[PDB]
């Protein structure tokens, strides 16, 4: 009647493995799906063991299980970009009998960033409804953003835009507030790259 | 023991 | 082609009310299935229906009340509502039979339903487009454009960039999900931040039109707006831009 | 010297009347030792023998559950087996369902089953070897492929060659007693005139336990079926079982045709007549 | 849609003495489809304590069952077995004997 996803969340780099790891607790369970749900979208079928077979591959993602121990484990190798999802477990004892699925697994395949020129540029609009919003954009990987120590400063979080045609990546970040007091220069707390970033 | 797993026709 | 499709997309009532979901497939299934995904991403199996034959019945809070007229329709009926019904209600279909030998549960889009103690704290959002600063354009060529839509409850959002009259996708990042503007509370509204990142000699042309287009779900047809206040139906709230030099 | 462990289902289906009603008992060799009945109250499957009786929470929690599943499982079926013959909703139907293992006097494995019936005729069953499978007609040849694509039998042998096994040989030893008893037959004769001048003969067998024995009636050097009439072994109620063979014969020579009773149990065949 | 009809077997566990404690047999068997109707007779007239085996069947699918109940035998007292099915035109009753 239960299964355990560990972890809960995962990054990893474009190009390393991912492997979440599953514990069902019936142990007369004989099938065990993996379901990728990728934006609070249906879920859907990447995988599946029924057979014995301690092993099912499908290119860059396979399946481990060792029934014994009550533990069944998905491998991302080969990971890329869209590879980015919610990851989810499932046992059953197959035929009618009900999926039991895990907490699922929150999964960030950060990106190999081209020539990392970060940077923070500030943006105005057209304008009815205040600020001016600021972007941290084109910094690598192995920069992490957190947030404000304000109220009424808004930053998000990390993201990742692909334009498809010119095979670029980038991250950025967004930041907006009401302050007369705002501006980009110091609109960010944390610890950016060293920090080149070019601050026109 | 009986079955732990059963087919559907 | 063919799919496991639900009706509504959104839907969002309060306390006590009676609200009914339905779902279809043309996949040609044995089964059909309902699940409950709750505030933390869990699924939970509920009921299930082989060729009319409900098996699967976990726990019946008897409000819920599912019903299949025919293998290819399956819906849910839901009385007397709960602020824990704020969850995701979904569809699913397999093929029982041969083994089952095709084991994988197909899933609809599912339903979403956020329920509340009170409608009036329900707002539709704001939404503004902020053009490229120069900055970047010389020291990299290329023009983030930043959307914001802000000011909304729930969290009903389907935010979208429209480049030239056709819907754009490369170049697009859209936050995976909002902020809240008032971590504070638990009534408070929502904040979303996209951004369309195009070469600068396709910003430099003022042929060229953006549009960030943001749909909100919200009242329908029947409800008590009574206030000094839009009331915030489904409705769809963009702004443009255009290209310069 | 010989064992056995076989588990049998039955679920018929019921149209407007609710759910389909489903039965399922368990035998060890000729004794039955659990059931299973839907109308019945408790819905948790139940012993019929006291060795069973021993099992703990979990046993009988566990076969509660598979058995149950087992029904769920034939419910289903239930309907696509409609769709496979292109049947009215209207109808009623039966599906059966017996597998087991056999070992020998080593208890180790020696044969294994599982075999399926749609209306009371022969579907789809596993054959000898626990690998591939018999289909009896155009729709459980569906099913084969379907099966065989879908490694099914890969499980079942495992329970078949192994789990089943396993078992039988718990079930042997904690049922010490009851099981491998050798109960004997208590035979004798009767005399039964019709005609006036003919008359019928009957030997008789009681009391016996396994079920396993031969009735033959005689030449008076070696045998007779020309009216050896014979009745199918049946159930006292008590764990043995009886049987009888007949013959009608001239009225005065009833002095030279006997009969014979073979049975384990017995230690050397026992040979019978009416002086 | 095959149909076997039951054949009938009415006997006691044990050897007719009158006057001490026995059990009357009913065995139906090699029949189909597995709904039957079995009842058991004391002179004509219908026994209520009877209990029956659960269900099971042959190497060929057929259904047996044995309905029995517990009985002191009489001179007077003659017993019956009726048993009505899907495969027969009335009931079939069959009446009990102590050498068959």
């Amino acid at each position: 009647e239960n299964v355990e996803q560990h972890p809960s969340t995962l990054s990893v780099q474009e190009g390393d493995s991912a492997v979440i790891k599953c514990t069902y607790s019936d142990s007369a369970s004989n099938y065990f799906p993996w379901y990728k749900q990728e934006l609070g979208k249906g879920p859907q079928l990447i995988i599946d063991i029924r057979s014995n077979v301690g092993e099912k591959k499908d290119q860059r993602i396979a399946v481990t299980l060792n029934k014994t121990a009550k533990h069944f484990s998905l491998h991302i190798t080969e990971t890329q970009p869209e590879d980015s999802a919610v990851y989810f477990c499932a046992a059953s004892r197959g035929g009618a009998q009900k999926l039991v699925f895990g907490q699922g697994t929150r999964l960030t395949i950060n990106p190999n960033i081209q020539n990392p020129d970060p940077a923070v540029y500030q943006l105005r609009d057209s304008k009815s409804s205040d600020k001016s919003v600021c972007l941290f954009t084109d910094f690598d990987s192995q920069t992490n953003v957190s947030q404000s120590k304000d109220s009424d400063v808004y930053i998000t979080d990390k993201c990742v835009l692909d334009m498809r045609s010119m095979d670029f990546k980038s991250n950025s970040a967004v930041a907006w507030s009401n302050k007369s007091d705002f501006a980009c220069a110091n609109a960010f707390n944390n610890s950016i790259i060293p920090e080149d970033t070019f601050f026109p | 023991f009986s079955g732990e797993y059963i087919p559907t026709v | 082609d063919t799919a496991v499709s639900q009706t509504p997309k959104y839907l969002v009532t309060q306390m006590g009310n009676d609200k009914s979901i339905k779902c279809e497939q043309n996949l040609g299934h044995d089964t059909m299935y309902w699940y409950k995904q709750d505030s933390k991403k869990f699924l939970k199996i509920m009921f299930s229906y082989n060729n009319k034959e409900l098996i699967i019945n976990e726990t019946v809070p008897n409000r819920f009340s599912p019903k299949s007229p025919d293998k290819a329709h399956l819906n849910l009926h839901i009385n007397s509502l709960e602020l824990g019904d704020s969850a995701v209600y979904f569809c699913a279909s397999s093929q029982l039979a041969g083994g089952p030998l095709y084991n994988e549960q197909f899933f609809g889009p599912g339903t979403r339903l956020t329920v509340l103690e009170d409608l009036k704290n329900v707002f539709p959002p704001e939404v503004a487009v902020f053009e490229p600063s120069e900055a970047e354009i010389s020291h990299t060529q290329k023009a983030t454009l930043v959307c914001l839509a802000t000011g909304f409850y729930p969290d009903h959002v389907e935010l979208s960039w429209w480049v030239n009259g056709k819907e754009v996708h490369s170049g697009v990042c859209t936050d995976p999900q909002p902020l809240k503007e008032q971590p504070a509370l638990n009534d408070s509204r929502y904040a979303l931040s996209s951004r369309l990142r195009v070469s600068a000699t396709f910003w430099q042309n003022p042929r060229n039109h953006f549009r960030c287009q943001v749909q909100f779900y919200g009242l329908s047809e029947n409800d008590e707006w009574t206030q000094d206040r839009a009331k915030p139906v489904t409705q769809i709230v963009s702004a443009e831009a255009w290209g310069r030099a | 010297g010989s064992h056995s462990m076989r588990y049998f289902f039955t679920s018929v289906s019921r149209p407007g009347r609710g759910e389909p009603r489903f039965i399922a008992v368990g035998y060890v060799d000729d004794t039955q030792f659990v059931r299973f009945d839907s109308d019945a109250a408790s819905q948790r499957m139940e012993p019929r023998a006291p060795w069973i009786e021993q099992e703990g929470p979990e046993y009988w929690d566990g076969e509660t559950r598979k058995v149950k599943a087992h029904s769920q499982t034939h419910r289903v079926d239930l309907g696509t087996l409609r769709g496979y013959y292109n049947q009215s909703e209207a109808g009623s139907h039966t599906v059966q369902r017996m597998y087991g293992c056999d070992v020998g006097s080593d208890w180790r494995f020696l044969r294994g089953y599982h075999q399926y019936a749609y209306d009371g005729k022969d579907y789809i069953a596993l054959k000898e070897d626990l690998r591939s499978w018999t289909a009896a007609d155009m729709a459980a040849q569906t099913t084969k492929h379907k099966w065989e694509a879908a490694h099914v039998a890969e499980q079942l042998r495992a329970y078949l060659e192994g789990t089943c096994v396993e078992w039988l040989r718990r079930y042997l030893e904690n049922g010490k007693e009851t099981l491998q008893r050798t109960d004997a037959p208590k035979t004798h004769m009767t005399h039964h005139a019709v005609s006036d001048h003919e008359a019928t003969l009957r030997c008789w067998a009681l009391s016996f336990y396994p079920a396993e024995i031969t009735l033959t009636w005689q030449r008076d050097g070696e045998d007779q079926t020309q009216d050896t009439e014979l009745v199918e072994t049946r159930p006292a109620g008590d764990g043995t079982f009886q049987k009888w063979a007949a013959v009608v014969v001239p009225s005065g020579q009833e002095q030279r045709y006997t009969c014979h009773v073979q049975h384990e149990g017995l230690p050397k065949p026992l040979t019978l007549r009416w002086e | 849609m095959i149909q076997r009809t039951p054949k009938i077997q009415v006997y006691s566990r044990h050897p007719a003495e009158n006057g001490k404690s026995n059990f009357l047999n009913c065995y139906v068997s090699g029949f189909h489809p597995s709904d039957i109707e079995v009842d058991l007779l004391k002179n004509g007239e219908r026994i209520e304590k009877v209990e029956h085996s659960d269900l099971s069947f042959s190497k060929d699918w057929s259904f047996y069952l044995l309905y029995y109940t517990e009985f002191t035998p009489t001179e007077k007292d003659e017993y019956a077995c009726r048993v009505n099915h899907v495969t027969l035109s009335q009931p079939k009753i069959v009446k009990w004997d102590r050498d068959m």
